[PDB]
C-alpha cells in the first residue's frame, strides 16, 4: 500500500489510539456525570452496574439537546435544497418553462432523497450519532454502497471504534475503523481471507477487521482497503474521491490542530461536578435524617422496657422530657446548598435549552450554543453529498441536466422549507390580485407597477409575468 | 448431524448461555422489586408468594405511564 | 417518566424526554411490519405482484 | 427448546426444535436472515453487550433513595 499505509492498518490504529486517549477520558467523565451507560469504558462490560448520577440534570439536558438538534437539523420537512444558479442555465434554455421544469426535477430529487433517508431508518442512527456528539463530539458514519433495494442503514462508529489523523487545516485524513465481526457472519471475502491466513476459525470467536483510508502520496484521491490479519483482502481495493467519501467523520466543536472532539457539555462539566457534589451531600444528609434514635436521659426515670412492652394506651410511669430523639441540626447549610444547587440548575437549563421549524433553530437551539450551523456542514451536507452520488450511481435519481452542477445548500436555516420562495410568491400574487379595480385607469400602467413590486420583493418573474413581446405574441396567436 | 453452533445441542447451548444472562436477570429483578414487583418474578418464586408493595409507589406509576 | 407532561406525544413529549423511542421504531415496528409482510404474502391475504420495486417500509 | 443459528457457510438462519436430547424430524424450517419471525428486542443497545439496559436501569438509584426515604 505505502504512503501512510506501509506499516499496516493495525499498526497505525495502535499508534493513533494513544492520541485518542484524552478524548476518551473526557468523554467517559462527561458520560459519567450525565447518563453513564451512553459511553461505557472498554474494560466495562456486562455485569457492570451504572450508578445513576445524583444531579440527574446532565442526562435531562443531553436528551433535550439531542432531541432538539434532531428536530432542527433533520426535520420531517425537506432539509436540503437543490439550487440552479440562475443566469447560468437561462442562457442555454428556451423559455422559463424549462427553468420551472428543472426546479420540478430538483424537487423530485429532494423527495427521492427523503424517501431513501426514511426507508433506511437513517433517523435512528442520526439521533444516536447526535447524542454521542453532544456527550463526546465525534462520530464516524459509514454509508455502504446501495445494493438493490434492501435497506442498508449507515453503520455508526462510536469513538472507541475508530481513529482519525488531521493536520492544522484538517486536509490530511487517515481514518481507521475497527469492527469485531465473529467468524460465520464475516462477509464471504473476509471469511475466506481469515480461513486462508490461518487454519479453521470457531464460529463464536471474534475476528478483528480494520478498514483504513488514507491520502494517496501522489496527486491521488483516498485509497480504501480492509485488513483482517496482517494481509488485506483482495476484494476490498476501492478508491474514493476526496469529495464523496462515504465515511464522513463528524465533530461537534472544531478546534484548530486537534483532530476532533471538544463535546458540547465539556465546558459545562465543572457545573455538573458542583451540582452533583451538592446533590450528593443533600441526599446523604436526608439519609442521615431518616435514621431514628431514641435518646433517653439517664438522669430521668422513664425506662424504655415498659415503653416497648406496652400496647396502645396502657398508662406508663415516666416523663415525656426524658425521651428525646436525635436530629440533624444542619439546616442553614442545607438552605445555602439548596440555593447554590438551584442557581447551578438554572444556568445549566438555560445552557441545555430546557427553559426555552425555525423557532426550534435560528432562535433557541442556534442561540443557546451555535452548533445548528456547524453541524449543518459536518453532518447535513456531507450526508446529502454522498447520498446523492450513490443514488446516482444506481438508477434511482438519474441526473443529466448539462446546465449546472445542482449544488446542495443544505444549510438548514438557509433552506429549512425550500427557502422563502413560497412567501414571496404568495405576496406578489396577492399584490397582483389588488389593482384589479383600477384596471380602467389609463393614467397608470398596471404592468409597470406589477414589475416594480416584483423587483421590490426580489422575486423572479421571467415566466410568471409576460413581457411586452410575450403579450404581443400571445395576442397575435389568439387573433 | 447439525453443523457449527448446534453440534452439542439446544439444551447444552441454552445452559451455557444462561450463565451469561444472569446479570440481566438480576438487574431486571431489582428494577421490578423497586417498581411493581409482580411483573418480573424470580424463577423460584411461585404461587403462595406475597409481593410486598414498594414504598415509593412512583416507580409503578412511571412504568405504567411510559408503557401507555 | 413523562408523568408531568399521536405526533406530539411521540416526536415531542416521548422524544425530548425518554432519550430515543425511535430505537423501538427500528427494533419492534419495522421487523414486525417486515414479518407480517412476507407472511401475509406467502398466504393469499395481500397482493403479491410488485414487479416495479421492493416497496420499502418506513 | 427451539434453537436458531447462522449457517456455518454463506447461508441463512437454520431453525429446529429439540424436545428431549434428539430433535423432531417434523421441525426443520429454514428462514432467511431478513424475515426471521423471532425478532429479539432491546431497548438500550450497547456495543459488546448482547442485550439489556432497561430504561429504569439508569434511574434505579433515584428509586432506591426515594424508597428508603418513604420507608
Amino acid at each position: 500500500r505505502t504512503g501512510l499505509a506501509e506499516d499496516g492498518a493495525k499498526s497505525v490504529y495502535e499508534r493513533l489510539k494513544n492520541d485518542r486517549a484524552p478524548y476518551e477520558t473526557r468523554a467517559q467523565n462527561c458520560a459519567q456525570y450525565t447518563i453513564p451507560s451512553l459511553f461505557p469504558k472498554d474494560s466495562d462490560n456486562a455485569s457492570t452496574d451504572y450508578q445513576t448520577p445524583w444531579q440527574a440534570v446532565g442526562a435531562r439536558g443531553l436528551n433535550n439537546l439531542a432531541s432538539k438538534l434532531m428536530l432542527a437539523l433533520f426535520p420531517m420537512q425537506t432539509w436540503m435544497r437543490l439550487t440552479i444558479s440562475e443566469y447560468e442555465a437561462k442562457q442555454l434554455l428556451s423559455d422559463p418553462d424549462g427553468l420551472a421544469k428543472v426546479d420540478e426535477g430538483l424537487s423530485m430529487v429532494e423527495r427521492i432523497i427523503m424517501n431513501y433517508i426514511e426507508s433506511n431508518s437513517y433517523r435512528v442512527t442520526l439521533f444516536e450519532a447526535l447524542k454521542q456528539l453532544v456527550v463526546a463530539g465525534n462520530v464516524l458514519l459509514y454509508l455502504p454502497e446501495p445494493e438493490g433495494s434492501n435497506y442498508n442503514p449507515m453503520k455508526l462508529y462510536r469513538l472507541s471504534s475508530y481513529v482519525v489523523q488531521r493536520d492544522a487545516f484538517g486536509n490530511v485524513l487517515q481514518m481507521v475503523t475497527r469492527d469485531q465481526i465473529a467468524f460465520g457472519a464475516l462477509p464471504e471475502d473476509i471469511r475466506k481471507a481469515v480461513e486462508g491466513q490461518g487454519g479453521e476459525k470457531k464460529a463464536d470467536e471474534t475476528i478483528d477487521v480494520y478498514t483504513h483510508i488514507y491520502l494517496d502520496e501522489d496527486s491521488g484521491e483516498y485509497l480504501r482497503y480492509e485488513e483482517v490479519e496482517g494481509m488485506e483482502v483482495q476484494g476490498s481495493d476501492g478508491t474514493y474521491p476526496k469529495e464523496a467519501c462515504p465515511y464522513i467523520p463528524i465533530r461537534m466543536v472544531r478546534l484548530d490542530g486537534e483532530s476532533y472532539g471538544r463535546s458540547y457539555i465539556e465546558e459545562y462539566l465543572g457545573d455538573l461536578r458542583s451540582l452533583e457534589n451538592l446533590q450528593e451531600a443533600i441526599v446523604k444528609m436526608s439519609m442521615i435524617s431518616s435514621k431514628v434514635i431514641g435518646l433517653v436521659n439517664p438522669a430521668g426515670i422513664t425506662q424504655p422496657r415498659r415503653l416497648t412492652k406496652a400496647q396502645t394506651g396502657d398508662f406508663v410511669t415516666g416523663r415525656p422530657e426524658d425521651i428525646s430523639f436525635l436530629q440533624l441540626e444542619k439546616q442553614a447549610d442545607f438552605t445555602v446548598a439548596k440555593a447554590v444547587s438551584d442557581a447551578i440548575e438554572a444556568r445549566l437549563s438555560f445552557a441545555f435549552m430546557l427553559n426555552s421549524i425555525r423557532y426550534v433553530a435560528s432562535e433557541l437551539e442556534d442561540t443557546l450554543g451555535g452548533v445548528y450551523s456547524i453541524l449543518s456542514q459536518e453532518l447535513q451536507l456531507p450526508l446529502v453529498r454522498v447520498l446523492l452520488k450513490q443514488l446516482q450511481a444506481t438508477q434511482q435519481i438519474p441526473e443529466l441536466p448539462k446546465e449546472a452542477v445542482e449544488p446542495t445548500i443544505s444549510t438548514g436555516l438557509e433552506a429549512i422549507g425550500r427557502g422563502q420562495d413560497l412567501d414571496k410568491l404568495e405576496r406578489c400574487v396577492t399584490a397582483w390580485a389588488a389593482l384589479a379595480p383600477m384596471r380602467d385607469d389609463p393614467d397608470i400602467n398596471l404592468a409597470m407597477i406589477k414589475l416594480r413590486i416584483a423587483n421590490a420583493i426580489g422575486i423572479d418573474t421571467s415566466g410568471i409575468l409576460l413581457t411586452e413581446e410575450q403579450k404581443q405574441q400571445k395576442m397575435a396567436q389568439q387573433s | 448431524k447439525r453443523t457449527g453452533l448446534a453440534e452439542d445441542g439446544a439444551k447444552s447451548v441454552y445452559e451455557r448461555l444462561k450463565n451469561d444472562r444472569a446479570p440481566y436477570e438480576t438487574r431486571a429483578q431489582n428494577c421490578a422489586q423497586y417498581t411493581i414487583p409482580s411483573l418480573f418474578p424470580k424463577d423460584s418464586d411461585n404461587a403462595s408468594t406475597d409481593y410486598q408493595t414498594p414504598w415509593q409507589a412512583v416507580g409503578a406509576r412511571g412504568l405504567n405511564n411510559l408503557a401507555s
